[PDB]
């Protein structure tokens, strides 16, 4: 949940 | 045609010696403990071990004449009792006619300035011997050394804007990464303490363990610079003042009760995922990859400080997000008294 799902660049 | 902090740089050691003026010597007199030698030597000392380092090739650094070294170690050994002088003159001791020697006889204090000193010679000239060459070479302490350049500015009004702002710059370097490097003297000081870290309200506002003092001015100097970076974030991506509070808090626990976390690391990947993470558990949330964006037009902010972070192995700062940060803070945040912000 407090996780990050997001990726890069 | 000099270019303009070299011509500068000449202004101000013009009609000056290398050796100490008159009224120095006076004051080096006045003390129980004549200081004159030890000063002399030390600036020996640094003037070898610069020489040959500047004239020897690591790799990374082309080696270089050594007439050239000596100009530069010549010009900074001009600075240093120029503004050594400066800050004798002025300290509150030697107005009220009190003995100086205990003062003048702090090696540390010498050494850093004769260093920032040469810092601001090699600046001048464009060197490519880049910040923190010189006080790697000489063996200073960033933790220590950064004391020295608010000293500078104060003593020095000759220095130009763009001399100053380098100084601002390699302080800044220092408060954010350079003092939390795992040999650092940083954790010496923190651990006779106890590793007791010092909250913000306790540093913002006026028989002790040694380096408490120096604990407290180095945490406020964090706290303050962290607080300006938070403050432009938080300003760039719109957020409320009561989440500002928040990150704020979360970022001030990091610090105080994870301090572990900066080690090795830089001071504004705790804060970017202070921010994040305070922004999810309010539901103000905002993405960590705007996060990042708003950050890189900071002045500190370069590509590796969110795309190469230590966590055993180097990884983005999202991975250090999760596989680190989470499970150290998650337990304060899941919990969103608010600190105080500068």
């Amino acid at each position: 949940d407090l996780y990050c799902y997001e990726q890069l660049n | 045609e000099f270019t303009q902090s070299v011509s500068r740089l000449q202004s101000i050691v013009a009609g000056l010696k290398n050796a100490p003026s008159d009224q120095l010597i006076n004051i080096f007199e006045s003390c129980v403990r004549n200081p004159v030698e030890n000063i002399m030597k030390i600036l020996k000392g640094i003037g070898e071990t610069f020489c040959q380092h500047y004239t020897q090739s690591t790799d990374e650094q082309p080696g270089s004449h050594i007439d050239f070294a000596v100009n530069r170690l010549k010009l900074a050994e001009i600075l240093y009792y120029k503004i050594l002088e400066t800050v004798m003159v002025q300290e509150t001791r030697r107005l009220h006619g009190m003995d100086m020697s205990v003062l003048l006889e702090q090696d540390i204090f010498h050494r850093s300035l004769m260093a920032c000193c040469l810092e601001i010679v090699l600046f001048a000239y464009s060197s490519p011997r880049t910040f923190p060459w010189i006080i790697e070479v000489l063996n200073l302490q960033p933790f220590y050394f950064y004391k020295v350049i608010e000293v500078v500015i104060r003593s020095e009004e000759g220095l130009s804007r763009d001399m100053v702002k380098h100084l601002n710059s390699i302080e800044e370097q220092i408060l954010e990464s350079l003092a939390w490097s795992h040999d650092s003297a940083l954790w010496e000081a923190l651990q006779v303490s106890a590793n007791k870290v010092p909250t913000c309200e306790e540093v913002i506002f006026p028989n002790r363990p040694k380096r408490t003092g120096s604990l407290a001015l180095f945490y406020r100097k964090v706290y303050h610079l962290a607080s300006v970076r938070l403050r432009d974030l938080c300003l760039k991506l719109d957020v409320s003042n009561e989440l500002r509070r928040k990150i704020w808090t979360c970022f001030e626990f990091t610090l105080v009760h994870c301090p572990d976390l900066m080690k090795d690391r830089h001071l504004d990947q705790l804060l970017l995922c202070a921010f994040y993470i305070m922004a999810k558990v309010t539901k103000e949330e905002r993405t960590f990859q705007e996060i990042m964006k708003s950050y890189r037009n900071q002045p500190q902010a370069n590509s590796h400080v969110y795309r190469s972070v230590l966590l055993k192995e180097r990884g983005d700062l999202i991975k250090f997000y999760n596989t680190i940060y989470v499970g150290r803070v998650k337990s304060f945040a899941l919990k969103y008294p608010l600190s105080p912000f500068p």
